[PDB]
């Protein structure tokens, strides 16, 4: 088979994690009991990617639920599809990280991380051929950010030849008042740039701006923000869960998307928020990006787009050709044929056709510049720095994470300015 | 005797193998269970179709073939498909994890784990041959298995089978039907590595096949299914001389003598005609002259290039069906005085001609019209080097920035293998340029 | 002429054997070079992860020598 082991950490990680499993359980036609009641065998063809077959007639998410506070655990257990998760795969602390990255990475999380790895190892060894891991978490908090990146480092120690993808939620003042978040984000990025294959930059700033200005929702809830996230995560895993044009595991997908090891931060997009020309134009539009960046402020290294629904395959080919032609300047010339397309016959629930966009753009530097700005504005005053030195951290570790993300930005700028000649 | 063993590597290789062996079975009257009613010598024989098929005591006719992939889902469809009874389980070999479009994984990391088993299974086919002629290797340039594992296999086959002939059917990458970006890397690497171990290689440009399916068969958006059925017809035309008999039949090895003037110059350009739909073939006979002339229309080539802007070193015509020499000769005479056909000065200009009397077959529910006569031209043209030039350029663009290289280095490769492979390709392009310069 | 006949077929045997030999050697050298590189690459990766573990215990230790 081709297993993915799913891991969700912290509050944000667990609720977008629960949303992901709700949406794809619906698509694959299994109910909260874990029983299949669908209509197409295409729902079960690659059911093994995210589910274990269990007791007679029962499918159980290969998912591991982690948090330093027991609160969200009950929330998931109480939420829809709460009874589909394997009880033993619930691993929780009493502690509560309190938005302290150090507590997640070095102290509280470090004490809990072993029992997490125990559940990982149990799921992994039951795997016919594990293709990799995915982590849902935020970078602004303490558990999902600090312990999540600790978990990544530990997993890569036992599984150094497995693919590690993250869906990382980026902190924004428009959604969270918490002042210390640019510290937690910069510290986490410092880890993600070294130890992951793909990071989907789910930016709360972009999620907010979409709900507000496009979806016309005054004061949007987390449920509003996460509906976009679940729709996106459903899209980026469509080719893995349904048989189609792609015969591609996580490694092959990363190989054709990541030209440089550090530059693996993707800005995702969705459409709509309809004709194929309309779909295609929207998905390349800055308003439809899940990361607060303007693609026309940089260049695309690689692009992948998934169309879903019954539509003209010929028309998709032509519109993709059209877009690249009219926007030639925004794709790097020294990587030929860097824009790829797939089509799935099975549309998402509610939409008769949609499109999920995965962009590896140098314009993602804008997101890292935003964090760097907010980070540096705290670190000048050493504001709230004693929450980190208290756990045992040194100011140097802050300087290194700052400069490493600065290097990342300059590196994106390097390839943005590069020419064929 | 004179058996040929076919080896199908990776997704492209395997699925093209399906198309070919299905077509072979229809051509020889072999049923999906392997039974062949018209074959009266049970359990064996020295017939022409025995070059590609062995026989069991139960009357089953078995392809002299091995299917190999580092991932199981493509070959699994063969194991459960219409022709699953045709193949013995040990002919179908799969690993669990593919090469992820990475040459290094195909040639080293993943490939080395299965290469011994593959050679063992091939050895078991060879041991049943009374006069093995050589191998036919089907693979893509762009896949990690098609590139990496194939070159590993070709290297090992040279060691285990000396100078025994090895022919390739290689799929040249086209963006229209590919979702990979690193294929120029894999292409240059396998070509460099395989060059010394291949006696003759037939490149099939996916874009050429894609265009032909769109323009000639009116297929809106061709699939692998559409391409492979067309490719199988070209492969059939080329191997037909090995699988059928006939007075006017000329063996592929005899054409090969003409096609390869120097060891490295072993890439013939294939052109096939007629490719026509049922709708258009109704009430429209395609004469020998008409299909022969279509061989010099560049739109019908298996590889995108312009022979009219290059030089010929060989020209072969492989006919099948209702065709007699008189008509061939007349058609050729016309073409020679109306076409842009120019040979290098060190090679004779005559066209070598072969005719198999058994007419082309079509797969049920296919797109191709059933015709009374077809022809495949095999020419050695300097223009084929254009395909190298396009590929090498895409390589250069990415390699200058070392794009995607870390994936290869991470699996054990060095940058020195890249530059060395690229330099071989530069020398190859120069070789094709040098053979076209007039003598002193 | 007979001696020349023998020398021709002997040369043909010598060349075929030499081709087989050099192919076998060059391949064995390539697989060996690749095996070393890949191992060195993975070894370097693990060693980096091991400094981070060493760093993490110097962090937790620093926290106890804080009180
Ligand atoms: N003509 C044709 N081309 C194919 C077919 N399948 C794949 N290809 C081409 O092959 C290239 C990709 O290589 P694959 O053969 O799919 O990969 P592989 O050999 O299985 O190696 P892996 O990376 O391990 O999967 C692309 O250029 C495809 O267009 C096919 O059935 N017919
Ligand atoms: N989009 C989204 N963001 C969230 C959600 N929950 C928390 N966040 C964000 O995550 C950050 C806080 O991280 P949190 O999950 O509370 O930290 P932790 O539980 O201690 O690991 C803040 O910037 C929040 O805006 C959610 O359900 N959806
Ligand atoms: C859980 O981690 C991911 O799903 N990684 C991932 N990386 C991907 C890259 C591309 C695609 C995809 O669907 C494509 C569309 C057109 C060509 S590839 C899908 C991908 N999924
Ligand atoms: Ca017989
Ligand atoms: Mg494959």
């Amino acid at each position: 088979m081709r297993e993915i082991v799913h891991i969700q950490a912290g509050q944000c990680g667990n609720q977008i994690g629960a949303k992901f499993w709700e949406v794809i359980s619906d698509e694959h036609g299994i109910d909260p009991t874990g029983s299949y009641h669908g209509d197409s065998d295409l729902q079960l063809e690659r059911i093994n990617v995210y589910y274990n077959e269990a007791t007679g007639n029962k499918y159980v998410p290969r998912a591991i639920l982690v948090d330093l506070e027991p609160g969200t655990m009950d929330s998931v257990r109480s939420g829809p599809f709460g009874q589909i998760f394997r009880p033993d795969n619930f691993v929780f602390g009493q502690s509560g990280a309190g938005n302290n990255w150090a507590k997640g990475h070095y102290t509280e999380g470090a004490e809990l991380v072993d029992s997490v790895l125990d559940v990982v190892r149990k799921e992994s060894e039951s795997c016919d051929c594990l293709q990799g891991f995915q982590l849902t978490h935020s970078l602004g908090g303490g558990t999902g950010s600090g312990m999540g990146t600790l978990l990544i480092s530990k997993i890569r120690e036992e599984y150094p030849d497995r693919i590690m993808n993250t869906f990382s939620v980026m902190p924004s003042p428009k959604v969270s008042d918490t002042v210390v978040e640019p510290y937690n984000a910069t510290l986490s990025v410092h880890q993600l740039v070294e130890n992951t294959d793909e990071t989907y930059c789910i930016d709360n700033e972009a999620l907010y701006d979409i709900c507000f200005r496009t979806l016309k929702l005054t004061t949007p809830t987390y449920g509003d923000l996460n509906h976009l996230v679940s729709a996106t995560m459903s899209g980026v895993t469509t080719c893995l869960r349904f048989p189609g044009q792609l015969n591609a595991d996580l490694r092959k997908l990363a190989v054709n998307m990541v030209p440089f090891p550090r530059l693996h931060f993707f800005m995702p997009g969705f459409a709509p928020l309809l004709t194929v020309p309309e779909l295609t134009q929207q998905m390349f539009d800055s308003k439809n990006m899940m990361a607060a960046c303007d693609p026309r402020h940089g260049r695309y290294l690689t692009v992948a787009a998934i169309f879903r629904g019954r539509m003209s395959m010929k028309e998709v080919d032509e519109q993709m050709l059209n877009v690249q032609n009219k926007n030639s300047s925004y794709f790097v010339e020294w990587i030929p044929n860097n824009v790829k397309t797939a089509v799935c016959d099975i549309p998402p629930r509610g939409l008769k056709m949609s499109a999920t966009f995965i962009g590896n753009s140098t314009a993602i530097q804008e997101l890292f510049k935003r964090i760097s700005e907010q980070f540096t504005a705290m670190f000048r005053r050493k504001a709230f720095l004693h929450w980190y030195t208290g756990e045992g951290m040194d100011e140097m570790e802050f300087t290194e994470a700052e400069s490493n993300m600065n290097d990342l930005v300059s590196e994106y700028q390097q390839y943005q300015d590069a020419t064929a000649d | 005797m004179r058996e040929c063993i076919s080896i199908h590597v990776g997704q492209a290789g395997v699925q093209i193998g399906n198309a070919c062996w299905e077509l072979y079975c229809l051509e020889h009257g072999i049923q999906p269970d392997g039974q062949m009613p018209s074959d009266k010598t049970i359990g064996g024989g020295d017939d022409s179709f025995n070059t590609f098929f062995s026989e069991t005591g139960a009357g089953k006719h078995v392809p002299r073939a091995v299917f190999v992939d580092l991932e199981p889902t493509v070959i699994d469809e063969v194991r459960t498909g219409t022709y699953r009874q045709l193949f013995h389980p040990e002919q179908l070999i799969t690993g669990k994890e593919d090469a992820a479009n990475n040459y290094a994984r195909g040639h080293y990391t993943i490939g080395k784990e299965i290469i011994d088993l593959v050679l063992d299974r091939i050895r078991k086919l060879a041991d049943q041959c009374t006069g093995l002629q050589g191998f036919l290797v089907f693979h893509s340039f762009g896949g990690g298995t098609g590139s990496g594992f194939t070159s590993l296999l070709m290297e090992r086959l040279s060691v285990d089978y000396g100078k025994k002939s090895k022919l390739e059917f290689s799929i040249y990458p086209a963006p229209q039907v590919s979702t990979a970006v690193v294929e120029p890397y894999n292409s240059i690497l396998t070509t460099h590595t395989t060059l010394e171990h291949s006696d003759c290689a037939f490149m099939v440009d996916n874009e050429a096949i894609y265009d032909i399916c769109r323009r000639n068969l009116d297929i809106e958006r061709p699939t692998y299914t559409n391409l492979n059925r067309l490719i199988s017809q070209i492969v059939s035309s080329i191997t037909a001389s090995l699988r059928f008999d006939g007075a006017l039949n000329v063996d592929l090895t005899e054409f090969q003598t003409n096609l390869v003037p120097y060891p490295r110059i072993h890439f013939p350009l294939a052109t096939y005609a007629p490719v026509i739909s049922a709708e258009k073939a109704y009430h429209e006979q395609l004469s020998v002259a008409e299909i022969t002339n279509a061989c010099f229309e560049p739109a019908n080539q298996m590889v995108k290039c312009d022979p009219r802007h290059g030089k010929y070193m060989a020209c072969c015509l492989l006919y099948r069906g209702d065709v007699v020499p008189k008509d061939v000769n007349a058609a050729i005479a016309t073409i020679k005085t109306k076409r842009s056909i120019q040979f290098v000065d060190w090679c004779p200009t005559g066209f070598k001609v072969g005719i198999n009397y058994q007419p082309p077959t079509v797969v049920p529910g296919g797109d191709l019209a059933k015709v009374q006569r077809a022809v495949c031209m095999l020419s050695n043209t300097t223009a084929i080097a254009e395909a190298w030039a396009r590929l090498d350029h895409k390589f250069d663009l990415m390699y200058a920035k070392r794009a995607f290289v870390h994936w290869y280095v991470g699996e054990g490769m060095e940058e020195g293998e890249f530059s060395e492979a690229r330099e071989d390709m530069a020398a190859l392009e120069k070789d094709y340029e040098e053979v076209g310069v007039d003598s002193v | 002429k007979r001696e020349h006949e023998r020398e021709v077929i002997q040369k043909a045997i010598e060349e075929n054997n030499n081709f087989i030999k050099m192919a076998k050697e060059k391949l064995a050298q390539k697989m060996e070079s690749n095996k070393e590189n890949r191992e060195a690459h993975l070894a370097a990766m693990l060693e980096r992860l091991q400094e981070k573990d060493k760093h993490a215990e110097e962090v937790r230790k620093n926290k106890e020598l804080k009180e």
